[PDB]
């Protein structure tokens, strides 16, 4: 029982685990390059 | 349904070995296998949860 | 009773220094094999370790039912 | 509060009495943190 | 139109049983209603409520009868247990043999049941 | 960025140290607070038992990024009035 | 072992006070008077076990007779995987049985303003017998949406974020035989903890009350009750104001077992009123009795005046929710904390909570007038365990 | 004289906007509008 | 002499009353408000009577810091004794 529980646990942490992270570096990418990319035109009009 | 589904249970082929006369299902695994998981997740996985908290409530009455 | 108090707590420091020049026991230890590490310890003990494999299904009730 | 002066409050029949005793002590300082409580303030004395 | 009305075996409540496949039940005194009940698909045949009006059974011509609380009026059941459609229905008054809550459903295929 | 060179901030509250693998940008990313605006961006730390260095609510400094999550654009130099490097030489401890 | 209290009276918010500042009490002579049920009541027992289920290293010792109780709090978790729970996000269950009577609201003001003050999330899972989610008679026990759209809206005017409550219902419940039963079963998730509560100034006079919103629920009835329900209600206050508008809801049944009943049969009626300037609400709420069986329509005119009474009363928000606001306020900053509360809205459970905040030695309070003004004086306590990397 | 009575014969039904902001789990802010 | 200010913060934190005695000592069912919410005159006089960001930062934050001594700057022993403790920069 303490195997399959275990194990269980595991493949839930997982999913829940790269999930979080690639929300996070998704939304963060977003956000600084968008702006970088602002800043890219800005300077680039002078 | 019950004798006619009667792979829920196991029985031995030969009938009693001595035939006494004072006065067929010898058990059931899938019940068996049922309540011992309900135990042991009743005692192990709390456990398990539980591993390291302190604190409880003690009640005498 | 200041006094009285720091004596037991020092009769405790001497208790926690016999501690810590005490041999360390088969817990904090690192290699413990069955030479060094007495009868049925794992049997009173609280480990948790790795698992490989995937295990055995069981055939359970709501399972065949399903 | 930094203490600016200290003092011992104890009746002498309670020193005569036992030589080694919960004395009491008054000390006159400032203000100096923010502001003290009302009533129940808990307080920690250096190496006391 | 009405097809059935009845009293409360307390002088407490009047009820009301109307063509629309609904029932409006009130007090007795002031006739205000306490409230109404539907989930017939054909319009009522008949109704009783209990000695101590505490239930209700409300047959329809859907050839089945609802069994009601008389506080908040909730359908205990729904019964479907006549292969016609179900003219009367009546409860005993007296529980004095321990049986009040016991009635009697008498339907158009010549059958009554206890 | 702005109009001048550095940038002060605080640092806001570190995403990131759940971050898996030891030395990913992931774990190296730390959350400012742009100051003279408000803002709430995006900046690094050069190693990771110093970003151990930064901690939460204490002065930070923030400059540029010249050169795996790419076109982050901030790192910090100065933390708490003295520098990251010199603290990650261990030169001189933090004073908070 | 330290502290001592004494009495019955509210058991709750003492708890609350002696949790969320750390220090050891000893509650005396709950029911001296009643020889009938002597000591603690099952709602009582069963928010002791929500307290040390959802804490760590609280420590309870009950009486032989019940009747006293002594108590250690330990510290403010949430979910936990090592000491409370199996991931970081289960959902960590409690249970009450059948025994019960008191509102759900009455376990969960508690529970609501615990959880901002905790180590992590919180995701905790009401289910059981005895769980009740319409208003209570009893002691005049809130509803549910009630709790919602009152109480939410002042963390979020405190700087906890609404957003990031998510508290669910799945199933409803009234009260079913006597005050005993219930069964509907609830979520509450607070992605939402602060080190230190903005501390405010609710000052300006709420003097235009602007629109009215109200939830009619019908835990197992027909929703003709709740379409008169809302008709009744519009012809009370539609003579006042134009836009009064109310959700329908109707739950078929809970069931729950012996072999399971249907049970938490019922329907009821809350009401809130919001106001154009800040968080500023008024709520009220009438329920019919469990056995009862009275109109719909006289809930609606009840509920209806009951808010009446209640707007006439307020001087920034409902009694009932008035120990939620006050006691964040006590939790805030050293700071003073000024609110604008009415003559009427006083009661001795608020009176005997400042009692209590003098008893920890949580400050006092000036009341000083425009109704009246009280300032509170936070101390600045927080979250005891919370994590900076 | 007789009495009579007559049962011979609802806008509370908000918005889908009204639905979204007050019966979610995520309840309405105090500073929205 | 109404209930008033002054009279209730004595009667507040008061160990030798009761919270009942004190609130019926400081001012003086559903039927009831069935009645006076029935008195339409009643229900219309309430009708009518109801219906550089861092320098940002540090001015809201002094507005704190002046709030505070706005707030008790009212009565002595209920507040400067009682409320705000001991202040600082007293000997």
């Amino acid at each position: 029982f303490i195997r399959r529980e275990q194990l269980r646990i595991k493949k839930e942490k997982d999913e829940a685990y790269e999930k979080k992270f690639k929300r996070i570096i998704a939304e963060i990418q977003n956000e600084e390059g968008r702006a970088a990319n602002e800043y890219a035109r800005e300077k680039a009009a002078r | 349904r019950e004798q006619f589904n009667p792979f829920q249970f196991k029985t031995n082929a030969r009938g009693p070995k001595f035939e006494v006369t004072t006065n067929v299902i010898k058990g059931r695994p899938e019940l068996s296998r049922a309540r011992s998981e309900e135990k042991r997740r009743q005692t192990i996985l709390v456990e398990m949860q539980r591993r390291n908290k302190v604190g409880g409530i003690i009640d005498r009455r | 009773a200041h006094e009285r108090r720091q004596a037991k707590i020092a009769e405790q420091i001497r208790k926690l220094e016999a501690e810590l020049v005490a041999k360390r026991a088969w817990t904090l230890a690192g290699e413990a094999t069955a030479a060094d590490r007495p009868v049925n310890s794992l049997l009173g003990e609280d480990m948790e370790f790795d698992h490989v494999g995937k295990p055995v299904p069981v055939v359970t009730e709501e399972v065949s039912e399903s | 509060t930094i203490i600016d002066n200290y003092r011992d409050i104890t009746h002498p029949t309670k020193i005569e009495e036992d030589p080694l005793c919960d004395r009491t002590i008054e000390l006159s300082g400032y203000l100096r943190g923010t502001n003290f409580a009302a009533q129940g303030q808990r307080v920690h004395i250096a190496g006391v | 139109d009405i097809l059935s009305l009845r009293f409360s075996p307390d002088a407490r409540l009047l009820a009301v049983a109307l063509l629309d496949s609904t029932v409006k039940v009130f007090f007795n005194d002031t006739l205000k209603l306490y409230l109404n009940l539907y989930g017939h698909k054909l319009p009522v045949l008949s109704m009783d409520i209990s000695y101590d009006s505490k239930l209700i059974v409300t047959s329809s011509a859907d050839k089945n009868i609802r069994i009601w609380g008389l506080d908040f009026g909730d359908c205990h059941k729904a019964l479907f247990g006549h292969q016609d459609s179900i003219l009367q229905v009546a409860f005993i008054p007296h529980n004095s043999d321990g049986n009040g809550h016991y009635f009697f459903s008498a339907s158009k295929d010549r059958t009554i049941k206890y | 960025f702005g109009g001048s060179s550095h940038a002060k901030g605080i640092v806001l509250e570190k995403v990131g140290v759940e971050a898996k693998q030891p030395n990913s940008a992931i774990r190296k990313c730390v959350r400012v607070q742009l100051i003279k605006n408000g803002k709430k961006v995006t900046a690094f730390v050069p190693n990771d038992g110093c970003l151990n260095f930064v901690d939460e609510n204490d002065e930070v400094l923030l400059a540029g990024f010249g050169r795996d999550i790419p076109g982050v654009r901030f790192k910090v130099v100065k933390v708490s009035g003295v520098g990251l490097l010199a603290l990650w030489k261990e030169k001189k401890e933090k004073p908070r | 072992e330290f502290l001592r209290f004494t009495g019955h009276r509210a058991f709750t918010q003492r708890l609350v006070l002696a949790t969320l500042y750390g220090r050891p009490i000893h509650i005396s002579k709950i029911r001296s008077s009643s020889a009938t049920n002597p000591g603690l009541a099952p709602h009582e027992i069963s928010f002791l076990r929500l307290l040390e289920s959802v804490t760590n290293g609280s420590i309870i010792d009950v009486s032989y007779s019940g009747t006293t109780i002594t108590y250690q709090p330990g510290l403010i978790t949430g979910t936990v995987p090592g000491m409370n729970a199996s991931l970081s996000s289960d959902a960590i269950e409690h249970v009450i049985p059948a025994t019960n009577t008191r509102g759900i609201t009455y376990f969960l003001i508690p529970l609501a303003l615990l959880a901002p003050f905790s180590k992590a999330h919180l995701n905790v899972r009401f289910t059981g017998p005895g769980v009740i989610t319409s208003a209570t008679h009893g002691a005049r026990d809130l509803s549910i949406d009630t709790f919602r759209t009152a109480v939410l809206p002042l963390y979020g005017l405190f700087g906890i974020p609404p957003a990031r409550i998510e508290l669910r219902v799945l199933q409803r419940s009234c009260a079913g035989p006597g005050g005993k039963g219930g069964g509907g079963i609830v979520e509450m998730r607070f992605a939402s903890q602060v080190r230190l509560p903005k501390t405010l100034h609710l000052n300006r006079r709420p003097g235009k009350v602007r629109r009215i919103r109200g939830v009619a629920y019908c835990t197992g009835v027909a929703a003709s009750h709740n379409n008169r329900m809302i008709t009744a209600a519009r012809g009370v206050l539609n003579q006042l104001v134009s836009d009064v508008h109310i959700a329908a809801q109707y739950d078929p049944a809970p069931l729950v077992a012996e072999q399971k009943k249907k049970t938490g049969i019922g329907f009821g009626l809350s009401l809130v009123a919001e106001t154009s300037a800040e968080g500023v609400i008024y709520a009220a709420d009438e329920v019919a009795p469990p056995e009862g069986g009275v109109v719909p329509e006289d809930i609606g005119e009840k509920c209806a005046y009951q808010l009446l009474d209640v707007i006439a009363q307020g001087g920034c928000v409902m009694a009932a929710s008035a120990p939620t606001v006050l006691t964040l306020m006590a939790m805030g900053s050293e700071d003073v904390g000024r609110l604008r509360l009415g003559r009427r809205v006083v009661s001795p459970e608020l009176l005997e909570l400042a009692r209590d905040l003098k008893a920890f030695g949580a400050a006092s309070w000036g009341i000083r007038d425009a109704d009246l003004i009280v300032s509170v004086k936070g101390t600045g306590v927080g979250n005891v365990g919370r994590k900076v990397a | 004289v007789v009495q009579v009575v007559d049962y011979s014969n609802a806008d509370g039904k908000m918005s889908k906007q009204e639905l979204k902001v007050y019966l979610s789990s995520r309840p309405p802010d105090p500073t929205r509008k | 002499k109404p209930w008033r200010a002054i009279d209730l913060a004595r009667l507040m934190y008061d160990t030798t009353l009761t919270p009942a005695q004190a609130l019926r000592r400081w001012r003086g069912d559903y039927e009831e408000l069935k009645t006076k919410w029935s008195n339409p005159e009643n229900i219309d006089a309430l009708r009518r009577t109801r219906f550089q960001w861092y320098e940002m930062q540090k001015a809201m934050l002094q507005k704190q810091l002046d709030i505070n001594k706005a707030e008790y700057a009212e009565l002595d022993e209920h507040q400067r004794r009682q409320v705000e403790g001991y202040r600082a920069g007293k000997y």
